[PDB]
C-alpha cells in the first residue's frame, strides 16, 4: 500500500519488541523529555526558590546532595500556577532559579503516564485481550495526579506539589499532615487498608498457591522447574489450597472459583488507592480529616484530652516550622 | 423469564441493568424513572434549604448549594445580596417536587406496564443502536433542547428581570444584561485562553455580558447541529473512526460527563463572577487576599508605611512586585495574585495596587468585606469544624465551595474510569472477545515470537 | 461438603430460631442498657464521670508516678475529690 | 567522590534495563 | 417533634418493603 | 380559609402516600389491569387536581 | 422557614431529600426478594 | 425450617443496623463528645 | 487406644470451625486479646495513666478511643491482676493499665498459636507449610513493635496504644523524635508493603484481562470448575502484553507466586530490624556531613533540613501533653516558631 499505511501498521504492529501504538507515539517523546530533564537536573541543577522567599533549597548532588536528600525542587510560590516554558525565561539562569525544570518534567510526565494508561488498552486490543489492565493502572495514575497537579491547583501554587525526591516526599507528607489531618481522614484510612490489604492479600495468594504446587521436581531442583511455559495445565491444586485456606479460617471464607479470586485480588488495592487518591485530590480544595480537638469536656468544662488532642500538638509543630520565614500573618490559608 | 435472569440475558444480578440494552421501553422507563429522582431531589432538597434558612446569616453559613443557584439567576435578592422574598425558593421547591411525580409515574409505567420494546408498537420511538441515522436524529432533537435552554438563560438575563451581578456597583445588585457580547473573538477567545495561573481559559469570565453571549452562540449552536444531525447521516470518516453500538455512546458520554465536572469544580472553586461570593462565600484566593488586606489596614491605622516595610525575606511585608511587576499583596499569598474582585478592584491602577489609593481611599466596607472573607476562608474538617486543620472545635462551617468542589473531583474522577471501564468494554465486545480468549485461535499463539 | 452441622440459611428463618431470639437478643441488649444506665460501669472499670476527673479548682491531672506505691496513690487522688 | 559513586551506581542499573530487556533468556513454550 | 420526624421516615421507609411485600403475596411479577 | 388548605393539603400527602405503594403493586399484579385501571386513572385526576386546588389555596393563605 | 402555613410539614420536610436513596436500597430488597436472579 | 423467608429478615436486620449506627452519629452531636 | 489418642481425634475432627491442639492455645487467648480490647475501648479511661479519656463511656468515638499504654512509673512490669501493683483490684488493674499488658501478652501468645495452626492444619490437609512461613512477618512487626521497642525505651507507656488515633500519635511520635522516615530498613519495608499491593492488583488484573473463554455467558466468574485441569488464562498472552508493555514479563507461574510471597513478607521484616534500633534511639536521624555544612554556611538548605526543623516543632510543641509524667514546662518563649504562625 502507501506510505501512512506502511506507517500505521508498524506503528500498530504487534511485532514490534516494545509496542508502540498511537499512544505511544505521545508517551515516547514526552517519557524521554521527562527522564532526561531530571536526571540533569538531579545530578547539576543550582538551588531553587520553592517558596518564593529569595530562600534557595539545593537539591541537586552536585551542590551538596546525596540520594537521599536530593530533589528536582518544585517552582516558585512567586510563579503560583503560572505556565512557565523555558522560552518565558529571560535565561536559563533565571528559569532554573525560580524552578522551571520541575514544571517540564511533571507536565511531560503526566502526559507519557497518561498515555502510558492508554496504550495498555491498545495492546490488549490488538492482541484480543479483556481490556481492563488499564482500569488498574488508573489507581497509581491518579495518584500521581493528585500530588503534582490537583493538589497544585486547590492550593493555587505548584510550590506545593510533592517535590521529585525521596527527603521532598517527607516533607509534603508532614506538612500535609499539619495542614488537612491526612491520618484522621477517611480516605487516607482506605487508603492504608488498601495497601497493607494488597500485601496482606498477595503474601496469602502466594504462598497459597505455592503451598500447592504439585511435585513434579526433586529436592535437588528448584521446584520452579516442575511449571513449563504455555504447558496446557495448572501446576497447583487449587481444591487443596482451599482445603488448607477453608479449615484455617472457615469453608466459606475462602474462594474456590479462581476468576472470583483473581476478581477480589485487583480490586481490593485498585479501590483503596482510588479512595486515597480522592483524598489528597479533595484536600486540595481543603475539605480536611475529621477534627476531634476538645471534643470532650467534663461537667465544668475542662477540656479533658484525647488521644486527637496529642495529635494535635503533633500538627501544631509542623504548622508552626514549616517554612519558617514565609508567613506575615497569622493564618495559613493556603 | 422475559430476559430479567442470568441463563436468558447472559449478565448476573450484580450486572442486571445490562439486561435492558435491547429493551427499547423498559430502557426509556429507566431513564424516566432517573430523572424523576433528579427533579425529586432538586425539589427535596430546595425545601429542606429554606425550612432550614436564616436570612440574617449568610447562606455560606448555612450549607446551601441550591439557593445560591437561584439567587444567581436574581430571585429572591437585591442590593448586596440580601435576601428580600423567600417565595420564589419555595416555587421552585415545589414546582420540581411535584414534576418529579409525573415523571415518576411516567418512567414506573413504562419500565412495569408498557411493552419492552418500541419498535412494534411505533416505528418512530422505537430504535435500534446501530441505526445510525435513527441516532444522530436522536442526539439532533437532544441538541435542539439543549439550545432552547441555554438560550433560557438568555430570556432571564434579558427580559425577565435580569441576574445578580457581584461587580454591579453598590455591592451588586440584579441588573437587567441589555448588551450581550456578541464579538465572537471575545466568545471566542475564552475558549483559547490557556488554562494556567492568570489565564483560566473559560473560568476567567468575570462579567455578565460575556455570559450572556455566550450562551446566545451555544444555544444557535446547538439548535442549528440539531438540524444538521437530524437531516445527516455520518460521513465516511466518522462511520470508520468510531464503535456504534448502545455501550460505546454510554463510554463517549462518561468521557463527556466526566470533564465537564473537572470544569465545574474550577469553576466552583475560582469563580467568582457566576458563582457570588456573598452567596457561596469567599474563593480559597480570595480569602488568602483579603487575610493580607486585613493587616495591611491594621497596621497602616497604627501608623506603618506599608509601602516601605521591608519583611524578614527582604521581601516586602504588605506589598511586592509579581513576576511581571504588578504591585500585589506580599505573603504567602503572593502566588493569588491573579484573584480579582469587587471588594478589591478599587485600590487598582495600571501598575497593580494603588498606594495612594490604598493610603487615602480605603472604605469601611472594604475593611469589613475583607475580614468576613478571611473569616470564612474555605477551610474546614470533614465534620464541619471550621478554620485550619489545627483549630478548636466552635464554629461549624465548611464552605459551600469545599462542598462542591470535592463532590464533584470525585465524581468526575469515578466518571473517567466509567468511561474507560465501558470504552475498552465496549471495543472488545464489536470485535468480540469480551468473553475471554478463544482457546482454538488464541491470536498470539499465530504471532511471530518476540525473541 | 458438608461438616455435618444445620446451615445457617436453615436457622434463622426457621420460627423456633425466632422465638427463643426475639426475647434473648433485646434481653441482652436491655442488660447492657442497664449496665450503663445504672452507673454501674464506671464503678466496675473505675472510670471518671463526667463530675470526677478534676476537683473544683484543680487544674493538674491524677497522674500515677510510683509503680509499687501506685494503687495508694489512685486511692488517696479519689479522696481529695469530696 | 560521593557524586561521582551515587551516578556510576545509577549508570550500572539503566545498563542493567538495557540487558535485562533486550538480552533475556527468551520465553519458548515447551 | 424529632418523633414526628421518625414517624414520618418510619412510614415512608416501610413504603418500600410493602410494596415488594404485597407484589409477593399476589404472586405479582417481581 | 386556613383550615379547607390544610385539607386539601394532607388529601394531597394522604393520596401521595396511597398511590406511591398502590401504582406499582396495580401494575405488576396481572390479575386486576381491568379492575384497578378505573382507579389509578381517578386517584391520577384526583391528585392533579388536588395540586391545583392546593395551588390556589395557597394564595389566599401565603 | 417555610411559608408558616406549611410549617406542620417541617418534620416530613426535614427527611424528604433522604428519599432517593431508598430507591437504591429497595433495589436490594428487590432482589433478594427474587434471589439475585 | 425455612418458615420466614430470608429476604424478610434480611431487610428486618439491615434495618436494624442503621437504626443503631444512626444513633452513634445522633450521639456525635448530642452529650458527652460533642465539643459543647 | 490411649487417651491421648481419643483426644487427638476429637480436636482434629472436620467441623465447621476446626479446633486441634493449636486451638487450645489459640482460641482462649484471642478471644481474651478481642475481648480485653472491646471491653477497655468500650469502659475503660486513661485518666491515671496518660490524662486521657479513651472509651466509648468517657465519649470517645471509634477514632480515638484507645486501650491505652501504663503509666512510664509501671516500667516494663508485667503487671499482672495478682502482682504488687494491682494486688488483685480488677478495678485498680484497668486504671493503672493492665488490660495493655493483658491484650499485648494474650495476643502474643494468640499469634503463636495461630501460626501453629496454620502448621497443624497444613499437615494434615498434606500442603507445604508456605503460608505459616508467610505469617512470620506479621509476628516479626508484631513483636518488634509492641514488645521489643517498649523493653528497650523506659516503658511500656512508649509502647503503641491499641487504637485508632492512638496509632497515629506513634506515627508521628516516630517522625519527629527518630526521623523515622529517613530509615532504609523502614524505606525497603514501605517498597515490600507498596510493591505487594502493586504486585497484587496487577496479578489480579491480568488474570481477569487474559481468561479464556470457557463459557458463553457475560459474566466470566460462572466459567470456572475448581476441579477442571485447564489453567483459566492465557499466560503465554499475559507474557506477550507485558513483554511488550513493560520490557520484562513473568514466564513461570511458580516464581510468581513465590515471589508474591516474598515481596511483602521480606518487607514486614526489614522494617522490624529497623524498629529493634530505635528501642535503643539508634536512629538514621541525621547525616553528618550535611550538619558540618549547614552549621558553617548558612545559606545550604536542603529538603533534609527543612524536615529536621520540623521534626524540631513536634518534639517540643507535642511532649509535655504526650509524656505528662516528665512535668515538662516550655514557657511560650522557648518554643520553635517561625515567622507569623
Ligand atoms: C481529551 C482532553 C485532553 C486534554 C489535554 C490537553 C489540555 C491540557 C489542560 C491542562 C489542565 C491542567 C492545567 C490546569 C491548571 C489550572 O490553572 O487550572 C485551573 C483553571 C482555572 O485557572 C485559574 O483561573 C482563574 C480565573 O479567575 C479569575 O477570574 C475570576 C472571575 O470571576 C475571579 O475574578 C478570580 O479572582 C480571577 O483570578 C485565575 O486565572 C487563576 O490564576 C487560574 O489559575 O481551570 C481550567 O482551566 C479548567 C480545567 C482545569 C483542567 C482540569 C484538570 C483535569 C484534572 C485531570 C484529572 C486527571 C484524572 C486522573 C487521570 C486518571
Ligand atoms: C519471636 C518469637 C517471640 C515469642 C514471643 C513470646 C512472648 C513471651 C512474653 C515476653 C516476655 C516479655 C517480658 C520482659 C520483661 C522484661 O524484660 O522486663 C524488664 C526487666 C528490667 O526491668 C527494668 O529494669 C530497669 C533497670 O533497672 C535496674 O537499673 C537501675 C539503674 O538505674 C537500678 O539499679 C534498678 O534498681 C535496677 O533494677 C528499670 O528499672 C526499668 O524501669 C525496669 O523495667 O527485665 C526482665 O524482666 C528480664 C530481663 C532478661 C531479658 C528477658 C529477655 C526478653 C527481653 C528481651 C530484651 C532484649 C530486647 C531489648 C533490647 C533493647
Ligand atoms: C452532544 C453534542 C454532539 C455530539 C455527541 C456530536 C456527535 C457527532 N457529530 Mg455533531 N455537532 C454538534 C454536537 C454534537 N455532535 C453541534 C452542536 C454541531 C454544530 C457545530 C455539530 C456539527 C457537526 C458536523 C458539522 C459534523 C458533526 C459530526 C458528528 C459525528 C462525528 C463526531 C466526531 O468526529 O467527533 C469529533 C471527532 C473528531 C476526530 C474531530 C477532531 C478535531 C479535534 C481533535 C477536536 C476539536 C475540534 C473543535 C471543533 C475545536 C476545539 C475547541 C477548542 C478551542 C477547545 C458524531 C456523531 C460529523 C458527521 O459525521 O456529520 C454528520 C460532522 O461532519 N457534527
Ligand atoms: C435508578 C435506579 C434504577 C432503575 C430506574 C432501574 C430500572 C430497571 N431495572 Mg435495575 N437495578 C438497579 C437500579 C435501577 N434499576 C440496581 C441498583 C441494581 C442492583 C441490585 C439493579 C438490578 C437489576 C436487575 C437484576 C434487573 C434490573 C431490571 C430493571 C428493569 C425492570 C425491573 C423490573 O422488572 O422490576 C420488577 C420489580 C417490581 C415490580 C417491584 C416494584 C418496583 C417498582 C418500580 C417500585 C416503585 C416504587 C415507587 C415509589 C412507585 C410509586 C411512585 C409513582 C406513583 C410515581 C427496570 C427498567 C431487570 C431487567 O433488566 O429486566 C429485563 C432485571 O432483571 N435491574
Ligand atoms: C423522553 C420521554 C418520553 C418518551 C420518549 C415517551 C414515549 C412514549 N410513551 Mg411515555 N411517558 C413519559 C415520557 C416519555 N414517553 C412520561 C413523563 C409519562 C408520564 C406523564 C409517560 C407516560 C406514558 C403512558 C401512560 C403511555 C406512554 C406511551 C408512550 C408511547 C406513545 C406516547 C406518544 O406518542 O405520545 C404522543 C405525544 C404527544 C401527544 C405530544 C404531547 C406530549 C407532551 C405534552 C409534550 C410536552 C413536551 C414538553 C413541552 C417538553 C418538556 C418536558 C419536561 C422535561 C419539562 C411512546 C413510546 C404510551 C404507550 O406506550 O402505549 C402503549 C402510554 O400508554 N407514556
Ligand atoms: C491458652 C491459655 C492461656 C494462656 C497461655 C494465658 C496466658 C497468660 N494469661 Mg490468661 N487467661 C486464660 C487463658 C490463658 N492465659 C483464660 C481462660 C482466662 C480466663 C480465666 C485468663 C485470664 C487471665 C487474667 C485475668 C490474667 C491472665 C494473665 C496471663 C499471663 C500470665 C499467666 C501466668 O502468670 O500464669 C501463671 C500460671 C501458670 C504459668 C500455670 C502453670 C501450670 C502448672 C502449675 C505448671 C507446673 C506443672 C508441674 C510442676 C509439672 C506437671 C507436669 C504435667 C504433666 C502435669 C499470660 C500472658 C494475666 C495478664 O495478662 O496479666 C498481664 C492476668 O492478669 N489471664
Ligand atoms: C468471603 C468473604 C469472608 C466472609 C465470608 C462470607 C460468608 C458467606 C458464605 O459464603 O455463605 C454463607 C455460609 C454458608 O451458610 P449455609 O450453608 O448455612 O447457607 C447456605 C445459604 O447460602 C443458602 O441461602 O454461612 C457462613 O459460613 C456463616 C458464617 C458464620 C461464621 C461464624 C464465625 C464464628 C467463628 C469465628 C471465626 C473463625 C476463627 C478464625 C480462625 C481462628
Ligand atoms: C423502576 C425501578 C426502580 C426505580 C424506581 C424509581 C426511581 C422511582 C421514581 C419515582 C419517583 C421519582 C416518584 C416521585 C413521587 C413524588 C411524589 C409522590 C411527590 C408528591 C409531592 C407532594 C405530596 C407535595 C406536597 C407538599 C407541598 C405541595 C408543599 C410543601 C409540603 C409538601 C412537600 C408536603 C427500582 C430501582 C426501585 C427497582 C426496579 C424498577
Ligand atoms: C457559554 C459560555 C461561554 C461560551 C462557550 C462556548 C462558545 C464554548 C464552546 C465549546 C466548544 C467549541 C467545545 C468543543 C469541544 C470539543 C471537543 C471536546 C472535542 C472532542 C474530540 C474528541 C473526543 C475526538 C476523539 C478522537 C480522536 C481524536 C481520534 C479518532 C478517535 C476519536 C474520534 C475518539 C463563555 C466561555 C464565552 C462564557 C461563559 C458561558
Ligand atoms: C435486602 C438486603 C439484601 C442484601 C443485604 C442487605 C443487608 C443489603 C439487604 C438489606 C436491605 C435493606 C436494609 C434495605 C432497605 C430498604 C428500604 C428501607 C427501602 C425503602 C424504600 C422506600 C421508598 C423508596 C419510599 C418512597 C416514598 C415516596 C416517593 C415519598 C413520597 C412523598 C412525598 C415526596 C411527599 C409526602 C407524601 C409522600 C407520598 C410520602
Ligand atoms: C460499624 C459497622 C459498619 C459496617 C457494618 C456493620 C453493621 C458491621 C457495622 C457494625 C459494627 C458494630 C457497631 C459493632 C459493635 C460490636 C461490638 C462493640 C462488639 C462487642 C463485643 C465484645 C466482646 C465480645 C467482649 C468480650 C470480653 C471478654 C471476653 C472479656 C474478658 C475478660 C477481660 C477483658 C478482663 C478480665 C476478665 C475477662 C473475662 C478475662
Ligand atoms: O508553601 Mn508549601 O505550605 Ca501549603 O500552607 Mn501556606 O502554603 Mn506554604 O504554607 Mn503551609
Ligand atoms: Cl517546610
Ligand atoms: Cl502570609
Ligand atoms: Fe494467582
Amino acid at each position: 500500500a502507501n506510505l501512512w499505511e506502511r506507517f500505521c501498521n508498524w506503528v500498530t504492529s504487534t511485532d514490534n519488541r516494545l509496542y508502540v501504538g498511537w499512544f505511544g507515539v505521545i508517551m515516547i517523546p514526552t517519557l524521554l523529555a521527562a527522564t532526561i530533564c531530571f536526571v540533569i537536573a538531579f545530578i547539576a541543577a543550582p538551588p531553587v526558590d520553592i517558596d518564593g522567599i529569595r530562600e534557595p533549597v539545593s537539591g541537586s548532588l552536585l551542590y551538596g546532595n546525596n540520594i537521599i536528600t536530593g530533589a528536582v525542587v518544585p517552582s516558585s510560590n512567586a510563579i503560583g500556577l503560572h505556565f512557565y516554558p523555558i522560552w518565558e525565561a529571560a535565561s536559563l539562569d533565571e528559569w532554573l532559579y525560580n524552578g522551571g525544570p520541575y514544571q517540564l518534567i511533571i507536565f511531560h510526565f503526566l502526559l507519557g503516564a497518561s498515555c502510558y494508561m492508554g496504550r495498555q488498552w491498545e495492546l490488549s486490543y490488538r492482541l484480543g485481550m479483556r481490556p481492563w489492565i488499564c482500569v488498574a493502572y488508573s489507581a497509581p495514575l491518579a495518584s500521581a495526579f493528585a500530588v503534582f497537579l490537583i493538589y497544585p491547583i486547590g492550593q493555587g501554587s505548584f510550590s506545593d506539589g510533592m517535590p521529585l525526591g525521596i527527603s521532598g516526599t517527607f516533607n509534603f507528607m508532614i506538612v500535609f499532615q499539619a495542614e488537612h489531618n491526612i491520618l484522621m481522614h477517611p480516605f487516607h484510612q482506605l487508603g492504608v487498608a488498601g495497601v497493607f490489604g494488597g500485601a496482606l492479600f498477595c503474601a496469602m495468594h502466594g504462598s497459597l498457591v505455592t503451598s500447592s504446587l504439585i511435585r513434579e521436581t526433586t529436592e535437588t531442583e528448584s521446584a520452579n522447574y516442575g511449571y513449563k511455559f504455555g504447558q496446557e495445565e495448572e501446576t497447583y491444586n487449587i481444591v487443596a489450597a482451599h482445603g488448607y485456606f477453608g479449615r484455617l479460617i472457615f469453608q466459606y471464607a475462602s474462594f474456590n472459583n479462581s476468576r472470583s479470586l483473581h476478581f477480589f485480588l485487583a480490586a481490593w488495592p485498585v479501590v483503596g488507592v482510588w479512595f486515597t487518591a480522592l483524598g489528597i485530590s479533595t484536600m486540595a480544595f481543603n475539605l480536611n480529616g475529621f477534627n476531634f480537638n476538645h471534643s470532650v469536656i467534663d461537667a465544668k468544662g475542662n477540656v479533658i484530652n484525647t488521644w486527637a488532642d496529642i495529635i494535635n500538638r503533633a500538627n501544631l509543630g509542623m504548622e508552626v516550622m514549616h517554612e519558617r520565614n514565609a508567613h506575615n500573618f497569622p493564618l495559613d490559608l493556603a | 423469564a422475559t430476559n430479567r435472569d442470568q441463563e436468558s440475558s447472559g449478565f448476573a444480578w450484580w450486572a442486571g441493568n445490562a439486561r435492558l440494552i435491547n429493551l427499547s421501553g423498559k430502557l426509556l422507563g429507566a431513564h424516566v424513572a432517573h430523572a424523576g429522582l433528579i427533579v425529586f431531589w432538586a425539589g427535596a432538597m430546595t425545601l429542606f434549604e429554606l425550612a432550614h434558612f436564616i436570612p440574617e446569616k449568610p447562606m455560606y453559613e448555612q450549607g446551601l448549594i441550591l439557593i445560591p443557584h437561584i439567587a444567581t439567576l436574581g430571585w429572591g435578592v437585591g442590593p448586596g445580596g440580601e435576601v428580600v422574598d423567600t417565595f420564589p425558593f419555595f416555587v421552585v421547591g415545589v414546582v420540581h417536587l411535584i414534576s418529579s411525580a409525573v415523571l415518576g409515574f411516567g418512567g414506573v409505567y413504562h419500565a412495569i406496564r408498557g411493552p419492552e420494546t418500541l419498535e412494534e408498537y411505533s416505528s418512530f420511538f422505537g430504535y435500534d443502536w446501530k441505526d445510525k441515522n435513527k441516532m444522530t436524529t436522536i442526539l439532533g432533537f437532544h441538541l435542539i433542547v439543549l439550545g432552547i435552554g441555554a438560550l433560557l438563560l438568555v430570556a432571564k438575563a434579558m427580559f425577565f428581570g435580569g441576574l445578580y451581578d457581584t461587580w454591579a456597583p453598590g455591592g451588586g445588585d440584579v441588573r437587567v444584561i441589555t448588551n450581550p457580547t456578541l464579538d465572537p473573538r471575545v466568545i471566542f477567545g475564552y475558549l483559547l485562553k490557556s488554562p494556567f495561573g492568570g489565564e483560566g481559559w473559560i473560568v476567567s469570565v468575570n462579567n455578565l455580558e460575556d455570559v450572556v453571549g455566550g450562551h446566545i452562540w451555544i444555544g444557535l449552536i446547538c439548535i442549528a447541529g440539531g438540524i444538521w444531525h437530524i437531516l445527516t447521516t455520518p460521513f465516511g470518516w466518522a462511520r470508520r473512526a468510531f464503535i456504534w453500538s448502545g455501550e460505546a455512546y454510554l463510554s463517549y458520554s462518561l468521557g463527556a460527563l466526566s470533564m465537564m465536572g473537572f470544569i465545574a469544580t474550577c469553576f466552583v472553586w475560582f469563580n467568582n463572577t457566576v458563582y457570588p461570593s456573598e452567596f457561596y462565600g469567599p474563593t480559597g484566593p480570595e480569602a488568602s487576599q483579603a487575610q493580607a488586606m486585613t493587616f495591611l489596614i491594621r497596621d497602616q491605622k497604627l501608623g506603618a508605611n506599608v509601602g516601605s516595610a521591608q519583611g524578614p525575606t527582604g521581601l516586602g511585608k504588605y506589598l511586592m512586585r509579581s513576576p511581571t511587576g504588578e504591585i500585589i499583596f506580599g505573603g504567602e499569598t503572593m502566588r493569588f495574585w491573579d484573584f480579582r474582585g469587587p471588594w478589591l478592584e478599587p485600590l487598582r491602577g495600571p501598575n497593580g495596587l494603588d498606594l495612594n489609593k490604598i493610603k487615602n481611599d480605603i472604605q469601611p466596607w472594604q475593611e469589613r468585606r475583607a475580614a468576613e472573607y478571611m473569616t470564612h476562608a474555605p477551610l474546614g474538617s470533614l465534620n464541619s469544624v471550621g478554620g485550619v486543620a489545627t483549630e478548636i472545635n466552635s464554629v461549624n462551617f465548611v464552605s459551600p465551595r469545599s462542598w462542591l468542589a470535592t463532590s464533584h473531583f470525585v465524581l468526575a474522577f469515578f466518571f473517567l474510569v466509567g468511561h474507560l471501564w465501558h470504552a475498552g468494554r465496549a471495543r472488545a465486545a464489536a470485535a468480540g472477545f469480551e468473553k475471554g480468549i478463544d482457546r482454538e485461535s488464541e491470536p498470539v499463539l499465530s504471532m511471530p515470537s518476540l525473541d | 461438603g458438608t461438616t455435618g452441622e444445620r446451615p445457617f440459611s436453615d436457622i434463622i428463618t426457621s420460627v423456633r430460631y425466632w422465638v427463643i431470639h426475639s426475647i434473648t437478643i433485646p434481653a441482652l441488649f436491655i442488660a447492657g442498657w442497664l449496665f450503663v444506665s445504672t452507673g454501674l460501669a464506671y464503678d466496675v472499670f473505675g472510670t471518671p464521670r463526667p463530675d470526677s476527673y478534676y476537683a473544683q479548682e484543680q487544674r493538674s491531672i491524677p497522674l500515677v508516678t510510683d509503680r509499687f506505691e501506685a494503687k495508694q496513690q489512685v486511692e488517696t487522688f479519689l479522696e481529695q475529690l469530696k | 567522590m560521593e557524586t561521582i559513586t551515587y551516578v556510576f551506581i545509577f549508570a550500572c542499573i539503566i545498563a542493567l534495563f538495557f540487558f535485562a530487556i533486550f538480552f533475556r533468556e527468551p520465553p519458548r513454550i515447551t | 417533634e424529632v418523633i414526628a420526624q421518625l414517624t414520618m421516615i418510619a412510614m415512608i421507609g416501610i413504603a418500600g418493603p410493602m410494596i415488594i411485600f404485597l407484589l409477593a403475596v399476589r404472586r405479582g411479577n417481581l | 380559609m386556613t383550615i379547607l388548605f390544610q385539607l386539601a393539603l394532607a388529601a394531597l400527602v394522604i393520596l401521595s402516600f396511597v398511590m406511591v405503594i398502590g401504582v406499582p403493586v396495580a401494575y405488576a399484579s396481572p390479575q386486576d389491569w381491568d379492575r384497578s385501571k378505573q382507579l389509578i386513572f381517578l386517584g391520577s385526576g384526583l391528585w392533579i387536581a388536588l395540586v391545583l386546588v392546593v395551588g390556589v389555596l395557597n394564595f389566599f393563605v401565603v | 422557614k417555610l411559608p408558616e402555613a406549611y410549617a406542620i410539614f417541617d418534620p416530613l420536610v426535614d427527611v424528604l431529600p433522604v428519599i432517593p436513596v431508598l430507591f437504591l436500597a429497595l433495589a436490594f430488597v428487590w432482589q433478594a426478594a427474587v434471589g439475585f436472579r | 425450617g425455612g418458615r420466614i423467608p430470608l429476604w424478610i429478615v434480611a431487610t428486618v436486620a439491615g434495618m436494624g443496623v442503621i437504626v443503631i449506627v444512626g444513633l452513634f452519629f445522633y450521639g456525635a452531636y448530642a452529650g458527652l463528645g460533642s465539643s459543647l | 487406644r490411649g487417651w491421648f489418642d481419643i483426644l487427638d481425634d476429637w480436636l482434629k475432627r472436620d467441623r465447621f470451625v476446626f479446633v486441634g491442639w493449636s486451638g487450645i492455645l489459640l482460641f482462649p487467648c484471642a478471644y481474651l486479646a478481642l475481648g480485653g480490647w472491646l471491653t477497655g475501648t468500650t469502659f475503660v479511661t486513661s485518666w491515671y495513666t496518660h490524662g486521657l479519656a479513651s472509651s466509648y463511656l468517657e465519649g470517645c468515638n471509634f477514632l480515638t478511643v484507645a486501650v491505652s499504654t501504663p503509666a512510664n512509673s509501671m516500667g516494663h512490669s508485667l503487671l499482672l491482676l495478682w502482682g504488687p501493683e494491682a494486688q488483685g483490684d480488677f478495678t485498680r488493674w484497668c486504671q493503672l493499665g493492665g488490660l495493655w499488658t493483658f491484650i499485648a501478652l494474650h495476643g502474643a501468645f494468640g499469634l503463636i498459636g495461630f501460626m501453629l495452626r496454620q502448621f497443624e492444619i497444613a499437615r494434615l490437609v498434606g500442603v507445604r507449610p508456605y503460608n505459616a512461613i508467610a505469617f512470620s512477618a506479621p509476628i516479626a512487626v508484631f513483636v518488634s513493635v509492641f514488645l521489643i521497642y517498649p523493653l528497650g525505651q523506659s516503658s511500656w507507656f512508649f509502647a503503641p496504644s491499641f487504637g485508632v488515633a492512638a496509632i497515629f500519635r506513634f506515627l508521628l511520635f516516630f517522625q519527629g523524635f527518630h526521623n523515622w522516615t529517613l530509615n532504609p530498613f523502614h524505606m525497603m519495608g514501605v517498597a515490600g508493603v507498596l510493591g505487594g499491593a502493586l504486585l497484587c492488583a496487577i496479578h489480579g488484573a491480568t488474570v481477569e484481562n487474559t481468561l479464556f473463554q470457557d463459557g458463553e455467558g457475560a459474566s466470566t466468574f460462572r466459567a470456572f470448575n475448581p476441579t477442571q485441569a485447564e489453567e483459566t488464562y492465557s499466560m503465554v498472552t499475559a507474557n506477550r502484553f507485558w513483554s511488550q508493555i513493560f520490557g520484562i514479563a513473568f514466564s513461570n507461574k511458580r516464581w510468581l507466586h513465590f515471589f508474591m510471597l516474598f515481596v511483602p513478607v521480606t518487607g514486614l521484616w526489614m522494617s522490624a530490624i529497623g524498629v529493634v534500633g530505635l528501642a535503643l534511639n539508634l536512629r538514621s536521624y541525621d547525616f553528618i556531613s550535611q550538619e558540618i555544612r549547614a552549621a558553617e554556611d548558612p545559606e545550604f538548605e536542603t529538603f533534609y533540613t527543612k524536615n529536621l526543623l520540623l521534626n524540631e516543632g513536634i518534639r517540643a510543641w507535642m511532649a509535655p501533653q504526650d509524656q505528662p509524667h516528665e512535668n515538662f514546662v516550655f514557657p511560650e518563649e522557648v518554643l520553635p516558631r517561625g515567622n507569623a504562625l
